[PDB]
DNA sequence: GTACGTCCCGGAAGAGATTCAGAG
DNA sequence: CTCTGAATCTCTTCCGACGCGCCGCGGGACGTAC
RNA sequence: UCCGCGGCGCG
């Protein structure tokens, strides 16, 4: 390829091959002459080595070199490695018919469908338009057809519109992981210059919105289209492929929002008073004359299933709160009553889902689903749960708690300056004495956060669980655990040093408050460690699960029974312990090998 | 005390402890390291005279030639900086030498050289510094990174466990020089002595001894003891010491004086020992069995039979024995060699040897270094004299020589360059310790043990290396020599020392590219200490010892900045107050502390004496006498931390800030944040982009305007005075009284730097800050640069911001921004983009860049001159054309007959620049390089004249406003002495020379003034024609080129869903959706809120920090609005200044104490009116402001002390049952546009190797699907979109052809075929001796 | 100055040398 | 003393994640004529 | 001109 200039960039092989081809040409001529065996056999060898050198550079010492430094290819580099074939272009190859962007919410669309820029509508399917638009007969050449694209006029939106109402599409990440990482949706036009993707959708990709960039793909012949359309779609992966736990589960906002909807007060404005059905209850709570949550007698009426197929219909009387009211104006036909009267933390509603999944059927759950991210969406807004600095009560018992293992500490080192203890026993002792202050420090600040609040009850006085903002949201599940509330009010404990043991002195300082100079620089040893070790451990991943994958390739499903009566011993495992895992979750899903007897022998 | 410009904006700052050293210059590495290599150094120091003073004199092979070094001198550089970005040439100087070469005559070598020639001669091209501190290569500006690398010297190192896989730990000690081969010793499983040369095979270590002329008994005699046996008549009588008998065992009872010591049996007690010292006993009894281990070191011979009795270093024997003992012989000396005490490590590696003869030590070494090759003596002994004692090739530095000499424990600390036999012996004596147990090992992490490098080192070795290659060039040159028939230039050639230079400033790990869009960008580039490069690590051979920090880090390099990725720990940051020691090592401030007072003076400590000493933290309390007010203070000694006494301490650290670098530094509340979202915040913050209008940050650090002022941005006032015209242009400065120079006063003229291309595609501007008649001061602020404001930094805006989740809209990270944000223009930024045509020589004829374009009408050439040149000014498109650009193809091949044919239905081509697809704008300036020798068009010819026009402007609008400054001058002058109000200035002032008056120093001074006034016009029209000839004249380009038209687009990009924007914490983001204003929540007094976050973050993103920015804003915003409604009724001063007065004290004892007072009720309106905005706080970064303060400051404010404000929504129109916290924040715009990844591609252009779709953008083409994609989609039941996807849309092109045909007809079916890449591997792999093919169907 | 001819870091694994252990 | 000989030590090879975006340099030298 | 090498940056 001649590049710009009067200098051509010559490839390695070409220069490999004039190099071996003149020193054979040299040998050709000098033997002509019959000259004497040495030289003949000292250029013989130096074509010797320009061969190997071709036919593989570096194998032997002293490789050859081109420029200055860097060693030239050849066949046997241009085979291995991520620069050879095999691994870069024939198992994965560009392909047209694509683009990349970025990613926004767009909360307001439905899980079967998604957000695509016009520009990229209108870039991606121009042999489609073209070939509606000389169906339709507007152009009686192709060239028309070019400026008429090129110039976007207001006849080729409506067949734009047109051609994509049921064309489904791919999206990707660009770190795929599971086969969840590919999925396909059905396009809608928006405008702006990004995609907008499903929130729900979002929890399987393991994306975030700081800047992923997703690939979108169109599938092109017809079979194609009828292969997205029956395995491709969201709504066929409900369940992981991995374990037996929905994979839609909500994430963050929604399961706050739900977390904040049924936690009864023992006193609000609007108590004691009966409804005849939920479908009432929001009309009293948006007027305002009612409090979303509060203790309230309320009839429901909920269909079930005991019978062969046939919904029963009973009703009753049952106490409850209007918020799960107003949830159960959206729960479908099919669940009981009982199963809303919790907090409805993240756990419980993921099974709630699950166990709606197993009875239902299929399509009555993604309606469910969806219908309960908007409801939570709407009424998470409503609440507007906000942290604020005074949110973050300090134990006033810490002071005296510190003071207490400082005069401990002091009298352990007096008695080191007695020459009666060794230094391990007392690096142990004091470890031990400061874990324990540690532990006694994080219950009494859970303790007094948790249930601070006290309350008159219309009486003398009655104490109920706290609406703090930070405990409401760090409970629920949506994000957070014990670990990061107690080291943000809290004392953090003990860091350790790259040695790998523990500095003597832990920090004695919660994040509310000020950090000295050395304490911050302690945790920056376990902040660089954690960076470096989440930075490598990746990459030994990704060589892990390539390495799995390529063993387990050509093991496909063949026979429908094998017809054998062999099988393997299933127990519990016992580790010495509690169970870690009864049979329910290790035996299910699978066929029984040998007939099952109960302890009635011969039954 | 403030200066006038300081009292524009008082900015109140908290704070307690009061500071004793100021910021320093905080950009010098750069600058004092290369005010060492460009300067004539007298008598010689690293510098370039000491490199030529090194290699330079030269020695024929006894051709009575001589060529020596005389001197050097640099000429001024042939254009300025401007000229240099604006063309493409380096800004570089030429080096001028001068050189001496003498030749003598027959007889005599020594005498007086009878002829010499001198004379000065060019050779090489140096880059200069600019005095911002960087680079201009070509056209492009560059930067050089300083380099931090492995110290010179011995060390000692361990290998922890690995090898063996024994628990047995090995010990090595190698010995790094500066400039030559590697030298290391190591142990084996085996416990012997072994030596290495530069990683190759293990060889003995007495081979070496030997060499060095030392014979088998001073060997053995230099590494162990001597002990003595004496034959007396019975039992061998043995002279004792009892300090040896310490871990001995024993074998018999000792007893001396007839009295029983020891046991038989036993072994020694102290109380033994005591009782042995207390007797002195000296001799003792022996028997012969005690010496049945004991090794002879030297050779008995027997002097009647004249044979060798014994041997050296082998174990003696009863027969030995005897045969000695009938010999005569009395004495008798071996080895010490216990268990614990001494290892006998030598004997066993001298029995091991194979060779004990130095002239075979010789051989051995010779053959080693070069196989097959037969030895001789001379070879061997130059080779052995050349690798390790030679001052070409080997030589220690000055800091080696003394890492050396310390961890050896000498006293000397200077020396030569090269080692010699005490070094290494001594280095054997040191390791043989270590083994033995007594002493340390030395680990790497210390910073005591690395150095850094900077430009000066690095172009030095790199000049050396261009200097030795011309130096045996000019011998081989020399030994062919004549009688001065050549004079002295033709042997110096320009080509090695410039290729050199040229290759290292060019092509280098470390010239890298600068990365500048924001001033703290490049505060931060400068300031880097990169691990990499030349001589250092590699990425991928990396550990994590040399990643984490070590506890020394404290104070020299930053612990919490650095890019996170690939590269962690290996890109640290330098500090703030850290400089560099004399020697190369990094050293920090301290205070040296007396017993009870803290003295003010400052003491620089290096990194390995510190540890010796305690130093106390710097956020203690203390008195105004220094003494510490508790009798404890926490400190650290040698690594740890601890409580000392009131009086054990020695010296105290500056203040607060030193243990951060200038990039986190910037953070408020940073103490309330974790380590990584400090880290992310502060990498944002790095990768800023200017705003068009840029706003003042409410919650500053107070350091701002250090690091506007030091960045090469700002246009800082030279000398004090006062401005007499401002302009978007220009700035002059009258100067002051007291600041003149006796001669050529003047005034002073600058000239601003308006709309031009960045570097990354941002746009510099600089606009006038300075009113009229404003007086300044010296070393002070007059224009701002981008994203600056009144001299301080202000990278974005700050903005009312509520914390709450609102319908999904801000579900994860999302943010939603009010169409107020865009209504007001406030975060728009301009783009400015290059686009270069170049006109080439191609074969058939040159191409023609004439307007004459067919194959368009005039839709496409209303926007083009005659010459085929856009205008300025002309709003474009995507869709048009900038330059008429055609390449005459050719082979037309006309023919009477054939050429008809193709008119009967219905050659040069266009090549035109082509508009990037999407991206609107205008063209601001349009620039044309053409090669001497070519016609000129019109519009060329208007340019030029316009350049001309320019340039004479410049020059006469300079010489008037010069010369009525200096006529201004000479009557102040003269209204002293003589003076006449109307009698002087009846005809105009070109004539004040005839004036009549007597004889003073205002005389003579007047001569002076009329004497430089005739030297100035003469030289003004000397630089007149030269400057008029150096602009008409043409300009060199690329070979082959002839013309080249550059245009710039100026792009003005708006916000649109889809941009990235992040705080100061780290909580990035981008934008979903523009919402209308109604729909944003409003507060009970009307505002609206702007931008809503999402407040599940702060858990696990434990950036508390963001809370209090919030807090402290809104208190700010609550003192603005006040003073706003204050101002707007037209209230009388005292009111408003007693309630500043309250605003500034306000708070506990700080460092401010600014009074009111003082202020002229001008100044003070003034002040106030600037103040409208919201009240600026500064905020240190580890002694910022508690809780109450900021509960005493909003009580202030009529404000809700709680913080948390009720709010009404605006869909529904009803409280919220929980007030939310709203404030202020200040927030930052990133460069990651959305219209530059946006990407769609339907069939574009196909590579030429393999028919595949090409990648990347510029390059129009798709995205790649990788194999784990592959294998995501095969864990479906995919079967048909796979092998489509792979086999048509890629590989196959008459399958792809076929597609295209068939989607176009409106049927959908496929035809596979076989992909081409496959049948490229298939004829690959056939290019060997392998047989491929494919069998039958 | 230029066209042109020639030229030029662990970690894991196995293969091969060593070794010493012990039987004949 | 001698022969296996299983075991052990030492030398040589391959292997270390996957998508992008921006920028800068690249057959160069060395002689031989033209 | 579509390629290689190097540096910086984002997921
Ligand atoms: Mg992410």
């Amino acid at each position: 390829v001649p590049l710009d200039g009067g200098r051509f960039a010559t490839s390695d092989l070409n220069d490999l091959y004039r190099r071996v081809i003149n020193r054979n040409n040299r040998l050709k001529r000098l033997l002509d002459l019959a000259a004497p065996d040495i030289i003949v056999r000292n250029e013989k060898r130096m074509l010797q080595e320009a061969v190997d050198a071709l036919l593989d550079n570096g194998r032997r010492g002293r490789a050859i070199t081109g420029s200055n430094k860097r060693p030239l290819k050849s066949l046997a580099d241009m085979i291995k490695g991520k620069q050879g074939r095999f691994r870069q272009n024939l198992l994965g190859k560009r392909v047209d018919y694509s683009g990349r962007s970025v990613i926004t919410v767009g909360p307001y669309l439905r899980l079967h469908q998604c957000g695509l820029p016009k520009k990229m509508a209108l870039e991606l399917f121009k042999p489609f338009i073209y070939g509606k638009l000389e169906l339709r007969g507007l152009a009686t050449t192709i060239k028309a057809a070019k400026k008429m694209v090129e110039r976007e006029e207001a006849v080729v939106w409506d067949i734009l519109d047109e051609v994509i109402r049921e064309h489904p599409v791919l999206l990707n990440r660009a770190p795929t992981l599971h086969r969840l990482g590919i999925q396909a949706f059905e396009p809608v036009l928006i405008e702006g210059k990004a995609i907008q993707l499903h929130p729900l959708v979002c929890a399987a990709y393991n994306a975030d919105f700081d800047g992923d960039q997703m690939a979108v793909h169109v599938p092109l012949t017809l079979e194609a289209q009828l292969e997205a359309r029956a395995l491709m779609m969201s709504t066929n992966n409900i369940l992981s492929p991995a374990n037996g736990e929905p994979i839609i589960v909500p994430s963050q906002d929604v399961v706050l929002g739900l977390y904040y909807m049924t936690r009864d007060c023992v006193n609000a404005k609007g108590e004691g008073m009966v409804l005849t059905g939920p479908k009432e209850a929001e009309r009293l709570y948006r007027s305002g004359l009612a409090s979303l949550h509060a203790r309230v007698k309320v009839r429901i009426t909920e269909y079930e299933k005991d019978a062969n197929g046939e919904l029963v219909a009973k009703t009753s009387l049952k106490d409850t709160t209007v918020g799960r009211a107003i949830l159960w104006m959206i729960v479908p036909k099919g669940l009981p009553y009982s199963i809303v009267n919790q907090a409805l933390g993240k756990k419980a509603i993921s099974k709630m889902l699950n166990t709606c999944y197993r009875i239902l059927g299929l399509k009555p759950t993604v309606i469910f689903a969806d219908q309960i991210m908007y409801t939570g969406f709407a009424y998470a807004a409503r609440s507007g749960a906000s942290v604020g600095i005074d949110d973050m009560v300090i134990p006033e018992k810490k002071h005296e708690i510190i003071s207490e293992a400082e005069a401990e500490v002091a009298e352990i080192q007096e008695q080191f300056q007695s020459g009666l203890v060794t230094a391990g026993e007392r690096y142990n002792k004091v470890i031990d004495i400061w874990a324990a202050a540690n532990d006694r420090v994080s219950k009494a600040m859970m303790d007094n956060l948790q249930t601070e609040t006290v309350i008159n009850r219309d009486g003398q006085e009655e104490k109920q669980v706290s609406f703090n903002s930070i405990y409401m949201m760090a409970d629920s599940g949506a994000r957070g655990s014990a670990a990061q509330i107690r080291q943000l009010a809290g004392m953090r404990g003990l860091m350790a040093k790259p040695d790998g043991s523990i500095i003597e002195t832990p920090i004695t300082a919660n994040f509310r408050e000020g950090l000295n100079v050395l304490q911050y620089f302690i945790s920056t040893h376990g902040a660089r460690k954690g960076l470096a070790d989440t930075a490598l451990k990746t990459a030994n991943s990704g060589y892990l699960t390539r390495r799995l994958v390529d063993v387990a390739q050509d093991l496909v499903v063949t026979e429908d029974d094998c017809g054998t009566h062999e099988g393997i011993m299933m127990t519990p495992v016992i580790e010495g312990g509690d169970v870690k895992e009864p049979l329910r979750d290790r035996v299910l899903g699978r066929v029984t090998a040998e007939d099952v007897l109960k302890p009635g022998t011969a039954d | 005390v403030y200066s006038y410009t300081e009292k524009k904006r008082i900015r109140k700052d908290f704070g307690k402890r009061p500071q004793v050293l100021d910021v320093p210059y905080l950009l010098s590495i750069q600058l004092d390291s290369f005010q060492k290599f460009i300067e004539q150094d007298p008598e010689g120091q690293y510098g370039l005279e000491a490199a030529f003073r090194s290699v330079f004199p030269i020695q024929s092979y006894s051709g009575n030639s001589e060529l020596q070094y005389v001197s050097y001198r640099l000429g001024e550089p042939v254009f300025d900086v401007q000229e240099c970005q604006i063309r493409g040439v380096t800004y570089s100087a030429p080096l001028r030498v001068k050189l001496r070469l003498v030749i003598y005559e027959r007889e005599a070598p020594e005498g007086t050289v009878k002829d010499i020639k001198e004379q000065e001669v060019y050779m090489g091209e140096i880059p200069l510094m600019t005095d911002n501190g960087t680079f201009v290569i070509n056209g492009t500006e560059r930067v050089i990174v300083s380099q931090l690398h492995r110290s010179p010297g011995v060390f000692f190192d361990s290998d922890k466990g690995k090898t063996h896989s024994s628990g047995k730990v090995l010990y090595n000690a190698r010995i790094i020089p500066y400039r030559g081969s590697w030298l290391d010793f190591e142990f084996d499983p085996k416990d012997n002595l072994f030596v290495r040369i530069d990683r190759r095979r293990k060889l003995p270590a007495t081979i070496i001894l030997r060499a060095l002329n030392y014979t088998t008994e001073q060997i053995l005699d230099l590494f162990f003891e001597k002990v003595i046996f004496e034959i007396r008549d019975n039992k061998l009588q043995m002279e004792l010491v009892p300090e040896r008998l310490r871990g001995e065992t024993a074998s018999f009872d000792i007893e001396a004086n007839g009295k029983v010591y020891v046991e038989k049996g036993r072994r020694i007690t102290a109380r033994h020992i005591r009782q042995l010292e207390k007797d002195d006993v000296k001799l003792i009894e022996v028997p012969v069995e005690y010496i049945a281990g004991k090794v002879v070191a030297k050779d008995y011979i027997d002097e009647s039979t004249g044979e060798l009795i014994c041997a050296a270093n082998m174990e003696l024997s009863l027969d030995l024995l005897a045969k000695l003992s009938q010999s005569g012989h009395k004495r008798i000396e071996t080895l010490f060699t216990n268990d614990l005490d001494h290892g006998p490590y030598i004997s066993e590696t001298l029995r091991v040897d194979p060779t004990n003869d130095r002239l075979s030590a010789l051989v051995e070494i010779y053959r080693m270094m070069r196989p097959g090759e037969p030895p001789t003596r001379e070879a061997a002994e130059s080779l052995f004299e050349n690798l390790f004692f030679s001052e070409d090739r080997y030589d220690l530095s000055a800091v080696g020589r003394m890492k050396f000499n310390r961890s050896l424990l000498r006293e000397e600390i200077e020396g030569s360059g090269i080692l010699s036999k005490d070094d290494i012996i001594d280095v054997m004596k040191k390791l043989i310790d270590i083994r033995n147990g007594k002493g340390e090992v030395d680990d790497i992490d210390h910073l005591g043990n690395r150095r850094i490098r900077s430009v000066g080192e690095m172009a030095e070795n790199q000049f050396r290396v261009g200097l030795v290659r011309v130096e045996r060039a000019v011998k081989e040159r020399l030994s062919l020599g004549d009688l001065d028939t050549l004079m002295p230039q033709d042997m110096i050639n320009a080509k090695p020392i410039s290729a050199a230079v040229k290759e290292f400033f060019g092509s280098s790990q470390l010239s890298q590219f600068m990365d500048q869009n924001n001033p703290l960008s490049e505060i931060t580039h400068k300031r880097r200490i990169s691990a990499l490069g030349p001589g250092g690590l590699t990425r991928e051979r990396a550990g994590f010892e040399v990643r984490d920090v070590h506890p020394t880090h404290y104070g020299r390099v930053c612990p919490i900045e650095t890019p996170e990725g690939p590269n962690i720990g290996l890109i640290n940051s330098l500090s703030v107050y850290a400089q560099t020691n004399e020697y190369g090592f990094l050293e920090t401030p301290y205070r040296k502390v007396t017993d009870g007072v803290v003295t003010d003076e400052i003491h620089y400590l290096s990194a390995i004496e510190e540890g010796n000493y305690v130093i106390a933290q710097a956020n203690s309390n203390l008195d105004e006498e220094g003494h510490f007010v508790e009798d404890l203070v926490t400190c650290r000694s040698k690594g740890e931390s601890s409580l000392f006494s009131r009086d054990q301490v020695d010296y105290m650290d500056v203040s607060t800030q030193q243990v951060v670098s200038v990039g986190a530094s910037l953070i408020p509340f940073l103490e309330h944040d974790d380590a990584n979202r400090a880290l992310m915040g502060a990498n944002m913050q790095r990768q800023a982009v200017p705003t068009l209008r840029a706003d003042k940050p409410l919650v500053g650090t107070g350091m701002e305007r250090a690091v506007a002022v030091d960045s090469g941005v700002t246009a800082v006032a030279k000398r004090g005075g006062v401005v007499q015209y401002v302009d978007a242009s220009r700035i002059v400065i009258k100067v002051n009284e007291d600041e003149m120079y006796p001669g050529e006063a003047g005034i002073d003229i600058y000239n601003l730097t308006k709309y031009t291309r960045s570097n990354q595609n941002t746009c510099i501007n600089q606009m006038p800050c300075v009113s009229l008649g404003e007086p300044v001061e010296r070393g002070d602020v007059l224009a701002d640069g981008p994203s600056t404001d009144l001299g301080e930094l202000a990278l974005g805006q700050n903005m009312r911001v509520a914390f709450m989740p609102w319908n999904g809209y801000n579900f994860e990270d999302s943010i939603l921004v009010s169409e107020r944000v865009v209504q007001e223009d406030r975060f728009t930024t301009i783009h400015i983009q290059e686009l270069a045509c170049v006109s080439r020589d191609t074969k058939l004829g040159p191409e023609e860049i004439t307007a004459d374009i067919p194959n368009v009408g005039e839709a496409a050439l209303s926007k083009l001159d005659e010459s085929g040149i856009v205008y300025i000014g002309a709003e474009v498109t995507g869709g048009d054309i900038l330059v008429g650009k055609v390449t005459p193809k050719g082979e037309t091949q006309l023919t009477p007959e054939e050429k008809l044919l193709r008119a009967i239905f219905g050659d040069v081509k266009d090549s035109s620049l082509r508009v990037p697809n999407g991206v609107s704008g205008t063209v601001i300036d349009v620039q044309v390089f053409t090669r001497d020798g070519v016609e000129k068009d019109k519009r060329a010819l208007e340019i030029e004249e316009m350049q001309l026009k320019q340039a004479k402007k410049d020059l006469s609008e300079e010489l008037q406003i010069l010369e009525a400054g200096l006529f201004s001058r000479i009557r102040a002058v003269l209204v002293a002495g003589g003076v006449e109000a109307e009698k002087l200035d009846k005809l105009p002032r070109d004539r004040w020379l005839e004036l009549g008056l007597t004889d003073e120093e205002k005389q003579n001074q007047l001569e002076q003034l009329a004497e430089q006034y005739d030297e100035l016009k003469h030289e003004f029209e000397k630089k007149l024609e030269a400057k008029r000839r150096k602009i008409t004249q043409g300009d060199d380009l690329a070979p082959g080129v002839l013309k080249i038209v550059k245009v710039y687009l100026a792009v003005k990009r708006r916000i649109q869903p889809g941009d990235k924007m992040a705080g100061r914490h780290g909580n990035k983001g981008v934008i979903s959706k523009i919402n209308p204003i109604e729909d944003m929540p409003y507060d009970e007094n009307g505002t609206p809120v702007d931008i809503v976050l999402n407040p599940l973050g702060v858990p696990s993103r434990m950036n508390i920090g963001q809370i209090l920015e919030t807090h402290l804003g809104m208190a700010a915003k609550g003192i603005g609005d006040k003073i706003n409604a204050m101002l707007k009724q037209q209230q009388e001063v005292a009111k408003l200044r007693e309630f500043i007065q309250r605003a500034y004290d306000l708070g506990a004892d700080v460092r401010q104490k600014v009074d009111l007072s003082t202020f002229s009720d001008e100044e003070v309106m003034r002040l106030a009116e600037n103040l409208r905005k919201g009240m600026p706080i500064a905020t240190p970064v580890f002694d910022g402001a508690k809780e109450a303060e900021i509960k005493e400051l909003l009580k202030l404010g009529d404000l809700p002390t709680s913080g948390q404000i009720r709010l009404y929504d605006g869909r529904t129109g009803e409280q919220f049952e929980r007030p939310v916290t709203v404030g202020y924040m200040y927030m930052l715009k990133l460069n990651h546009l959305v219209d530059d990844k946006m990407h769609a591609r339907s069939t574009g252009s196909y590579s030429l190797v393999t028919q595949q779709p090409l990648g990347g953008k510029a390059q129009f083409g798709g995205q790649r699907f990788g194999e784990m994609e592959v294998w995501a989609l095969e864990a479906y039941g995919a079967a048909y979109t796979l092998q489509e996807m792979l086999t048509v849309k890629s590989d196959d092109v008459n399958g792809r052809t076929k597609m295209y045909k068939n989607i176009v007809d409106g049927n959908h079916q496929m035809e596979p075929g076989m992909p081409e890449s496959f049948n490229v591997l298939l004829k690959e792999i056939r290019s060997l001796g392998i047989n491929i093919e494919l069998e039958d169907e």
